[PDB]
């Protein structure tokens, strides 16, 4: 909904006690004065000119028009109260000639005029409380004095609506009205991007191929020349089967693509489209219009909090347990432990999760004590359906009733917890044989005759607030809890996980749905959001909510022991991205690999630079780079650590640039000493590929030995330090120290691996060190 | 207790003066009745000159 007919034309307030029809300008102003010197009625009566006002119905006086009981009167600048002598009766006269001396006989020497101090009188007109003026839109006098102009003629307008640039984002916000008018602007051209380039994606001439239709519903699978559940649109062009048109799901990312009547005897000449919706970017928009117009949707702590006012500290009236380590989750450590304590007692906070420091089980944790708190379903989020999934699996070990919530085009999507999804719930609900049986005919035909539907979307709605209303959690992705079912709910106490990989729209959809306690769990020195369209980022849309707060000043609560790493491999990102606050819950013993007899250059430090000096080269792509000396010299250090007994599907290659990543593939393919599928199974990619995942060693080649402002890891600290973090056993860098030394995050880096002694040279068999 | 108060809100408190001014010449709390026929009753304040004297 917007804001009702009797909101305060100027600041939206909205209480029917406070609120003072004007009669000639046929709108609505409350009676505070916000940041003016006088009441918005009052400030209105005197820029408009009017003197003719009525109350409100459901206000106290009912329905009145102001006028003077004597003569009938309206005009309030002329009214006011005089009261009976002893009797505590009291009428609305004009001062001349009504409430004269000699008019009069009641009492005249007490006339108190209807607008007191620029405002209505209080006894008659109600004040709004501060907390609601402050909830309100924040106007000024002089925004007022233009606003009014602006209806002299266009009485429609808004404050909101008075080319070239997009606002750029604020840290601090006059009120969640600004907020909209800054975010909501750079939501529609991410939207209106996004779906640009969806629609240039269409491809025309595309092999496909299919799988057996023994699973009634078919699959189709081709390459072209990107989600699951994304829909693909699949055109048939030609004359082995009439020109045909279907709309399927993906079901497997890449080369090939795969999506779940058709013409499964033809091969060539079939059109892919790929299907835009604006489900998420409608979803962020409302969140914004929600945030904005209802002062119900998030605390009056979390709303001032959010937009960077001051607000004094709480803490939360809940009770602590006796032992924070939840039940079917091992315990946690100190660090945890103080996470999840400091938490509970706040109505906002922000825990820095950094690489292997048990994030997921704090979280699950977290979200089980206040399951218990009793106050109705926790809300549980990610940015990404792959954190919600490892969310919902942890949260379901404590045995609390878990409902995985997910996009109706993702229920044919797999998953470890897909039993705990709501529609597969709902079919499995044995107390509903009625809905079974509809659903038995939905599945075995097309969809069903307009009674039957009517009816199975009853029984569906009803099992659906059976299971959700039931819920101690429910989870879903951020834009997920944005879906219809979810509206109508409260959710008191919200987590939201990788919130630093959400932009603030995204991760505002769940908050606004009654917020009172908001838990942010993310790591502001790992990959932020990906926003596509440039005007769109540069203004700001890539900042997280979580580091817009964290900017803010308000400082995150940090996991500081950390699990994956060998104590070598931590120490570097520990002291330059985490204060050197990192604490190893693992020793240099427990984090030597098994059947791993590798050489490295100092025996005790599972780690080092190995210095390259090829010549890079533009990749005939034209758009990117590779250097051949480099990828030959990681074939040999791939190949070596395979001898030396390491797991190929444990072995991670990062590179910064297609070109490499590409030229890696086929050069290995074509040119390595092994067996061409132990290679195959070695993962190479981006760091964007290997945020939150793990391997037992890594390989990172930086490509580039020219000066050059370079992209990803190799000017982006945030992409390092992903980059030095994903290996639990031995990370290799391969690259070239005169070129990375240029940017000073490199240096440090070299200077380390040198004052370690691991910046090495020559043949991997005789490897030195090198006296750079 | 200003706001955020600008060159306007001088500009409106004296126009306010002045409308109140210019429109005569030509011619814990305390419950009070008032008249409308129809009473309804107000809460008048201890604040209030009106509750202050009774
Ligand atoms: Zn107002
Ligand atoms: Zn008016
Ligand atoms: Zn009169």
């Amino acid at each position: 909904k917007d804001l009702p007919i009797h909101a305060c034309s100027y600041c939206g307030i909205h209480d029917p006690a406070c609120v003072v029809y004007c009669n000639t300008s046929k709108k609505w102003f409350c009676n505070g004065r916000g940041n003016t010197s006088g009441s918005h009625i009052v400030n209105h009566l005197v820029r408009a000119k009017c003197k003719e006002v009525t109350l409100h119905k459901d206000g106290p006086l009912g329905e009145t028009v102001l006028e003077c009981y004597n003569c009938g009167c309206r005009n309030v600048f002329l009214l006011g109260f005089i009261p009976a002598k002893a009797d505590s009766v009291v009428v609305l006269l004009c001062r001349q000639p009504c409430a004269s001396q000699s008019s009069l006989k009641w009492d005249s020497s007490q006339w108190q005029p209807l607008i007191q101090d620029r405002c209505f009188l209080s006894w008659l007109v109600k004040i709004p409380s501060e907390q609601e003026q402050l909830r309100a839109r924040q106007i000024t006098a002089q925004q007022i004095n233009k606003l009014e102009e602006l209806w002299k003629e266009n009485p429609s307008a808004t404050l909101e609506d008075l080319d070239e640039e997009p606002q750029h984002v604020l840290l601090r916000y006059e009120d969640a009205y600004q907020y909209q008018n800054i975010f909501g602007p750079l939501v529609k051209l991410e939207a209106d991007y996004d779906k640009k380039l969806k629609e240039s994606q269409t491809q025309d001439n595309i092999t496909v191929r299919w799988d057996l239709g023994l699973n009634k519903k078919r699959i189709a699978y081709f390459t072209l020349p990107l989600m699951q559940g994304d829909e693909i649109c699949l055109r048939y062009k030609g004359d082995l089967a009439p020109l045909w048109k279907g709309i399927g799901h993906v079901i497997k990312v890449p080369d090939e693509i795969a999506i779940e009547g058709a013409p499964v005897e033809v091969t060539h000449n079939f059109q892919v489209d790929f299907v835009w919706k604006s489900t998420s970017f409608d979803r962020m928009q409302s969140a914004l219009k929600t945030f904005a117009v209802d002062e119900t949707s998030v605390s009056g702590y979390i709303y001032h909090k959010l937009l960077g006012h001051e607000v004094e500290d709480v803490i939360i009236k809940c009770q602590l347990p006796k032992r924070f380590t939840a039940q079917g989750l091992p315990d946690l450590n100190h660090s945890q432990v103080y996470a999840v304590k400091t938490v509970l007692q706040r109505p906002l906070s922000l825990i820095q999760g950094p690489p292997g420091t048990g994030k997921t089980v704090t979280s699950a944790t977290i979200v089980y004590h206040l399951a218990r708190q009793g106050n109705g379903p926790v809300l549980v989020c990610a940015p990404s359906n792959i954190a919600v999934d490892q969310l919902t699996e942890k949260i379901h070990q404590t045995g609390l009733k878990v409902v995985r919530l997910c996009a109706k085009s993702r229920e044919a999507i797999d998953s470890p917890v897909s039993f705990l999804a709501l529609h597969n719930q709902i079919r499995n609900m044995d107390s509903m044989p009625e809905l079974q049986k509809l659903q038995q005919l939905k599945d075995e035909t097309g969809e069903l005759s307009s009674a039957d539907e009517k009816r199975y979307r009853a029984l569906k709605r009803t099992a659906e607030r059976e299971l959700l209303m039931n819920a101690d959690v429910i989870c879903c992705t951020c834009v997920g809890a944005g879906d219809p079912r979810l509206a109508k709910m409260q959710f008191r106490s919200i987590l939201i996980d990788e919130s630093t990989q959400a932009t603030e729209p995204e991760c505002m959809v769940p908050v606004v749905l009654g917020a009172k306690q908001l838990i942010l769990v993310g790591d502001h020195c790992q990959l932020g959001p990906v926003v596509m369209c440039k005007k769109a980022a540069k203004a700001g849309l890539s900042q997280s909510l979580f580091e817009r707060l964290v900017v803010l000043g308000i400082r995150p609560i940090r996991l500081q022991v950390q699990y994956r790493m060998h104590p070598a491999l931590s120490a570097f990102p520990s002291n330059i991205f985490y204060e050197g606050s990192l604490q190893n819950g693992v020793t240099a013993a427990d984090r030597v690999k098994k059947g791993f007899d590798f050489q490295w250059p100092q025996p005790d430090k599972p780690m080092f630079f190995y210095v390259t000096q090829g010549q890079e080269e533009i990749a005939s792509s034209g758009t990117s780079y590779l250097n051949r000396t480099e990828a030959a010299n990681v074939e040999k250090i791939t190949t070596k650590l395979l001898k030396a007994g390491a797991k190929p599907d444990q072995i991670g290659i990062i590179t910064p640039y297609e070109g490499q990543r590409s030229y890696l593939v086929q050069y290995m393919q074509f040119s390595g000493s092994l067996h061409t599928k132990l290679y195959q199974e070695v993962e190479i990619a981006s760091v964007d590929a290997f945020q939150g995942r793990e391997k037992d060693f890594i390989i990172l080649s930086c490509v580039r030995a020219n000066e050059h402002q370079g992209i990803g890891f190799l000017n982006d600290p945030r992409r390092l330090n992903v980059a030095l973090t994903r290996a639990r056993y031995g990370v290799i860098i391969v690259g070239n120290p005169k070129a990375l030394s240029k940017q000073p995050l490199w240096n440090h880096l070299l200077n380390y691996y040198k004052e370690q002694k691991v910046l090495v040279e020559g043949p991997l068999n005789n490897l030195r060190e090198s006296l750079m | 207790a200003m706001g955020v108060p600008c060159v306007e809100d001088e500009d409106f408190i004296q126009a306010l003066d002045k409308m109140m001014l210019e429109n005569l010449q030509q011619r814990d709390t305390m419950p009070f009745v008032m008249l409308t026929q129809q009473f309804k009753i107000l809460n008048v304040p201890m604040s209030s000159q009106l509750a202050a004297n009774h």
